């Protein structure tokens, strides 16, 4: 696929079909939001004090 | 030993102080304030009506609060808030608990 | 004098004169920072 088509979301789900499977179908769905560890903006101000 | 200066209990500050002590020598100890604020991340400019957006401002004035709306719900009293109930055409006006197990009636 | 003077930072130096005194004056220096260097532990927990 394109990249802008992986930067929009889009499920983009995958089936897979086996006869040894309970419902014989497996769905995965995977987007730009899949996994992405949690992002941290700590903007800490700390001159203001001036030294009390 | 560990003193407790002031404590806001709506606010969550636990302002406190305690002096290390060193090998005894010429005054070398440090002197510490220490303070431990819960902040709520999910609470709203009032914590009874839910009607308020979520707050982004955390203000923590520690002279104000050693010596109005705070943050951190209690535990002891009661936060009411009245809520609108309707069954058919007509409604009844009646109270609600913004927080449960709090001070439920014993 | 005034507070904004003071976080100006000056040296506000308090001279005293005496018969004693080698120099026959002595003086001390006050400033924003002169007394502990005043380590921060500041801390931010996350959990
Ligand atoms: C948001 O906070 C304000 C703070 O003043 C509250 O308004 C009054 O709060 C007192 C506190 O119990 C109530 O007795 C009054 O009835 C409230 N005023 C009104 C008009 O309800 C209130 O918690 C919130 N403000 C509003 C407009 O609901
Ligand atoms: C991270 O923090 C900086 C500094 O405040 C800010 O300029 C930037 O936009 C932030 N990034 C975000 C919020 O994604
Ligand atoms: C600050 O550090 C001291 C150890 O010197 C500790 O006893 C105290 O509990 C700390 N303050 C807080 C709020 O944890
Ligand atoms: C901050 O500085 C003090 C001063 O030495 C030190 O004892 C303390 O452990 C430091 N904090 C951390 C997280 O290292
Ligand atoms: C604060 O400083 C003391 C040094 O006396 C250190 O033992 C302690 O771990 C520090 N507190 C922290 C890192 O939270």
């Amino acid at each position: 696929v394109s990249e802008e088509e992986w930067n929009t979301g889009e499920t983009y789900t995958c089936v897979v079909a086996h006869e040894a499977l309970p419902n014989r179908v497996t769905e995965r769905t995977v987007d730009k939001s899949t996994g992405k560890p949690t992002l941290y903006n700590v903007s800490l101000v700390m001159s203001d004090t001036a030294g009390t | 030993e560990r003193i407790v200066l002031v404590d806001n209990k709506c606010k969550c500050a636990r302002i406190t102080s305690r002096i290390i002590r060193s090998s005894e020598d010429p005054n070398e100890d440090i002197v510490e304030r220490n303070i431990r604020i819960i902040v709520p991340l999910n609470n709203r400019e009032n914590i009874s009506d839910p009607t308020s957006p979520l707050r982004t401002r955390f203000v923590y004035h520690l002279s104000d609060l050693c010596k109005e709306t705070c943050y951190t719900y209690d535990r002891n009293k009661c936060y009411t808030a009245v809520v609108p109930l309707v069954y058919g055409g007509e409604t009844k006006m009646v109270e609600t608990a913004l927080t449960p197990d709090a001070c439920y009636p014993d």
